[PDB]
């Protein structure tokens, strides 16, 4: 028999997020994840842990104990993270900025993120709100007061990505993630509007979107074979970006997971279950193609990380 | 003194003060004396773009005059012109830097000077999203003070920024006019050396946002060109020095306006002396679009008050319908014939009505102009329509063309509705959905019985005629590019349609046309052209261009196709065709159904299997998915003899498609009635008894080579 040798003529771009010897870099693969019997695998894809800019009500009861005395202060709550669990990135999400909730001025969070910013080393991703309206005013503010320590920037969708394409990569030199919803011809064209704007392959990162586990998540696997594939094997150079999964969004939000024993008796442990299903989701997103991972709970991180080292290893 | 003269003259004297003022910093400050501008990393910028070279003591500001000798070169074309343009640029930077050097804070308010970088990244956001439409560069001096408070103040109230230089910036503070960074209003200084201010600002944007190294004047010159909307408008006399500054305005792509009488050149420099057009003339110079933030409308307007019905009787007026005519139109006009936002209405008002009902012509005549404005976009334009008036709650609109009926209830009447305001809603929904292929928008609301039919057979039956010719006249040879469709790719991978003249998009939405007018308004869309060169079969329709693009869309899944058969590597379906033909080939022929029909086929296969065999972006021969209009084609199935091999459809479907089917049979040369010998699901289904009808009526299939 002949052994496969998938060649392709396709090369997944870098793209380098932070500053000084924490800073990371995402993409530089020409084969498929993991696929370490066919090539080269570029980067290691890396692990995030999500932090609010608020204190967590909504979050289980075991991720309010473990951040009990540090979740109040977002710079404490991201030294705290930084310090114990040591991840890739941090992604400082700024809830305070929605406007169907307790609605926030772009100046309080821009002043969250620069406390933020200038008290970890690791890369900082800052994450806006659902409403594009409201995120490019917001990341105008936050690019402007975090600047000199190249931030990721998510959520730069069409409706306002020229907004967050000025005030981020062409402004403050910063990095941008361009977020289409499932589907390979938006990111394409997402891709090839930030390019005709001015901003090439190596400013910004693609979010093909994502979702949980049994929730629309066979379009995210298809979106990624797809994108992947036409990457690498068509060598298609609107999509030779790295991507970057928001887990923690989705995976914790669902029913499965945000239930406790209380309302569900046999299903059991309340964390069990959160922390499996941040692990299924991200194990298939990083199979499918995706290069960085955003999760919530620390013990997913570890298994993730022991994951990809068991792989790539 | 000629332009070019005078430029030159205008150059010579920036050379000279610059060479003067030098020298007073050499004398004063030394050679090793630092030269710098505040809080900037590009140096001098001007030089730094042109050259490359940072410049940061007096002996090296003393060797930049060179650059500004070398820019001078006195010959009489218009490469040279544009650099002694530059050469006067470079010169006005070399002043203000040295006065920089000499004196440690030269401006003083309310004058500005320098404008940092700090400050180019704050509003370069604006810029880049159009939240700032352009740069108003005024300097000299206004007739008068409220002449200058008028002009300013109009650039200020559309969002644009203004810098000044010269006498105006005591002009406007006698206009009162209100100067900040953020009310837009930046004075630079009282000398025209202080403009380079403005320029620097481009240039960084080119170096800053643009990302191109110092040295690359060409790409800079293209960047400022393409990319920072500024122009010059030029008031008072204006000495050498100022129209040579002006040459290196134009040098950038800025075109200059003045009141002064000067050699025109088109689109580059240009004299109005109206000072109440100054600003309509500068944004169609630079091309700049100001955007209307609301609809001046009492009544609210939302996408969401789509398919309201609404009390019969609470209609105060009915336009349309079987009681009135009405008609609506959208038609391309030049520049001349239509003027920018002109609402009239002709006839009585919605006011005069005093019954429960109103009964009334409505004519609605949208002229439209732009520079890429066409006559296959007319009919895309005008469809929106129907959307634009369904928005507003309270009024009601549906119909086509002659066709459309219009009910208005009393509640809009009561908040202040008029006919006016479908002008003003008309208006501001063609600038913002087509603003990129309509320049000036005009709506005409025709009330009276006299003019309202004047005007419809006038304008409105004429491009309705037309259009109906030119929508059945255009064939696949008459054009020379077809149109590449992958909006189902979301869910058939594999698929891409080709629309052509005569084989439509197998969805039945996507027209030729409709291709057209989606690339030139949506450029990043699905729709994208594909040139018709490269033949190897023009019977079977193979073009090498048709099968590269088809390979690139599907991502390399389809390699070749071809348009005009279905036994040769056919042309792929995703799932929202109407009808699906399949090869029958005992009859050596072909039979159809539509999605409707739910009985067997002779086939032996329902729609259901049908779909879930041909479906999904798969080259499957002897099967395709296609639309309604595709049957009566003379492109369908042309690589196997045409559509003469129909010989099995539903009933329903050969009714609906019998006229226009037995015209292209006859074209055949086929008898009056060619759907006669097609088999229908009442007369036989069998597949036997289905050939049996066939040789019973001599059906033409039957006597054609084998189909494969
Ligand atoms: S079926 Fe219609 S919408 Fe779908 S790809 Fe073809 S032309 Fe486009
Ligand atoms: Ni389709
Ligand atoms: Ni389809």
């Amino acid at each position: 028999f002949k052994k496969p040798t998938q060649k392709f003529s396709g090369k997944i771009g870098e793209v380098e997020i932070g500053t000084g010897e924490k800073a990371l870099k995402l993409g530089g693969e020409s084969v498929l994840p993991f696929y370490t019997f066919d090539g080269d695998t570029g980067n290691t894809p890396k692990v995030g842990m999500e932090i609010l800019d608020v204190y967590p009500e909504d979050w289980i009861d075991p991720l309010k104990d473990i951040y009990k005395d540090v979740a109040k202060d977002p710079v404490k709550w991201a030294q705290f993270v930084e310090e114990k669990y040591s991840p890739d990135f941090i992604c400082l999400r700024l809830i305070s900025a929605d406007p169907n909730g307790t609605d926030a001025a772009p100046e309080d969070c821009a002043k969250t993120a620069k406390a933020v910013v200038e008290a970890i080393k690791t890369p900082l991703v800052v994450a806006g709100t659902g409403n594009h309206e409201k995120d490019a005013k917001l990341f105008e503010k936050v690019a402007q007061e975090t600047e000199g320590h190249n931030i990721l920037l998510m959520s730069a969708v069409e409706d306002n990505y020229k907004s967050v394409g000025a005030a981020g990569v062409m402004a403050y030199n910063d990095k941008v993630v361009a977020e289409s919803s499932v589907d390979i011809n938006l990111a394409k064209q997402i891709n090839i509007l930030m390019n005709q704007l001015g901003i090439d392959n190596t400013k910004f990162v693609d979010n093909v979107g994502c979702a949980a586990g049994g929730y629309g998540y066979e379009y995210v696997i298809s979106t990624l074979d797809r994108v992947k594939l036409a990457a690498l094997g068509q060598d298609d150079k609107t999509l030779q970006v790295p991507i970057i999964s928001p887990v923690s969004f989705e995976a914790c939000k669902v029913k499965e997971a945000m239930d406790s024993e209380e309302d569900s008796p046999q299903w059991g442990s309340q964390e069990d279950r959160t922390v499996s299903m941040e692990v299924a989701t991200a194990s298939g997103v990083l199979a499918s193609g995706t290069d960085a991972v955003i999760l919530r709970h620390p013990k997913s991180v570890e298994v993730i990380r022991n994951f990809i080292k068991e792989l790539l290893g | 003194m000629n332009l070019f003269q005078t430029v030159f003259t205008g150059s010579k004297q920036a050379l000279a003060a610059a060479e003067g003022i030098v020298k007073q910093a050499v004398d004063e400050k030394g050679r090793d004396y630092k030269v710098a501008f505040p809080d900037t990393a590009y140096s001098l910028p001007v030089i730094f773009a042109a050259t490359g070279k940072k410049i940061t003591n007096v002996g090296e500001l003393e060797g930049a005059l060179d650059i500004v000798r070398s820019l001078i070169v006195e010959e009489e074309m218009l490469d040279k012109l544009l650099n002694s343009g530059l050469a006067t640029a470079v010169a006005a930077e070399i002043i203000e830097a040295a006065k920089y050097v000499l004196s440690d804070a030269p401006y003083a308010e309310p004058c500005v000077g320098f404008i940092s970088d700090p400050i180019i990244r704050s509003l370069g956001v604006p810029l880049v999203t159009g939240d700032i439409p352009g740069v108003a560069v005024i300097l000299g001096e206004c007739p008068d003070s409220e002449t200058a408070a008028k002009i300013i103040k109009d650039y200020q109230s559309k969002g644009l920024l203004t810098c000044l230089v010269g006498k105006v910036i005591d002009q406007a503070i006698e206009g009162k006019v209100k100067m900040g960074l953020d009310l837009r209003v930046i004075p630079l200084g009282y000398d025209v050396t202080s403009v380079i201010h403005v320029v620097t600002i481009a240039i960084r944007a080119a170096l800053i946002f643009g990302g191109i190294k110092g040295g690359q004047l060409n790409d800079i010159l293209k960047y400022t060109a393409e990319r920072v909307p500024a122009f010059v408008n030029a008031f008072g006399p204006l000495s050498e020095l100022v129209v040579s500054a002006g040459a290196g305005a134009i040098a950038l792509g800025f075109p200059v306006l003045t009141d002064q009488v000067v050699p025109e050149v088109p689109t580059l420099l240009l004299t109005q002396k109206d000072y109440d057009k100054m600003v309509k003339t500068s944004l169609e110079a630079r091309n700049i679009k100001i955007k209307i933030t609301e609809i001046p409308i009492p009544v609210s307007f939302a996408a969401a008050f789509e398919g309201e019905r609404i009390r019969k009787n609470d209609m105060l007026a009915e336009f349309g319908g079987n009681k009135t005519k009405a008609w609506e139109l959208v038609m391309c006009a030049d520049q001349g014939e239509v003027e920018d936002h002109k609402i009239e209405v002709i006839g009585p008002d919605i006011d005069t009505i005093d019954k429960a009902p109103g009964r009334m012509p409505l004519g609605m005549l949208i002229k439209v102009s732009g520079t890429n404005m066409q006559k296959d976009f007319e009919p895309v334009l005008e469809r929106r329509l129907h959307y634009f008036l369904n928005y507003i709650e309270g009024v009601m609109h549906v119909g086509q063309r002659n066709l459309t009926w219009v009910r208005i209830g009393k509640e809009a009447f009561e908040k202040g509705f008029r006919l006016k305001h479908f002008g003003e809603v008309i208006y501001a929904k063609m600038l913002d959905e087509f603003g990129s292929v309509v320049d000036k928008c005009e709506v005409t609301i025709i009330t009276d019985p006299g003019k309202a039919e004047e005007l419809e057979g006038k304008y409105a039956v004429p491009r309705y005629k037309e259009r109906d010719a030119r929508l059945e006249s255009l064939v696949d040879e008459k054009v020379d590019t077809f149109y590449s469709c992958n909006l189902c790719q979301s869910f058939a991978p594999a698929h891409v349609c080709i629309v052509t003249p005569e084989r439509l998009g197998l969805c039945g939405a996507v027209s030729w046309l409709d291709a057209k007018a989606t690339l030139e308004l949506n450029p990043t869309g699905p729709c994208q052209a594909v040139p018709k060169e490269g033949v190897v079969d023009e019977n079977l329709g193979i073009w090498e261009k048709v099968n590269e693009t088809v390979s690139k869309i599907s991502q390399g899944a389809v390699t070749s196709v071809t348009l005009y058969s279905i036994l040769q590597d056919p042309m792929t379906s995703c799932g929202c065709f109407e009808c699906i033909t399949g090869i029958m080939p005992e009859a050596n022929g072909v039979v159809m159904v539509n999605r409707e029909f739910g009985a067997t086929t002779p086939l032996g296969m329902t729609f259901g299997e049908l779909a879930s065999m041909t479906g999904g972006g798969v080259q499957t021969p002897g099967f395709m998915g296609h639309g309604r209009q595709f049957i009566a084609s003379k492109k369908f199935m042309k690589g196997e003899g045409g559509l003469g091999r129909i010989v099995w459809m539903p009933k329903e479907l050969k009714d609906f498609v019998a006229e226009k089917l037995n015209k292209t049979a006859k074209e055949l040369y086929n008898i009056d009635n060619f759907a006669d010998m097609i088999c229908d699901e009442t007369i036989a289904t069998e597949s036997e008894e289905v050939v049996k009808f066939l040789e019973e009526k001599g059906h033409p299939a039957l006597k054609m080579d084998p189909i494969m």
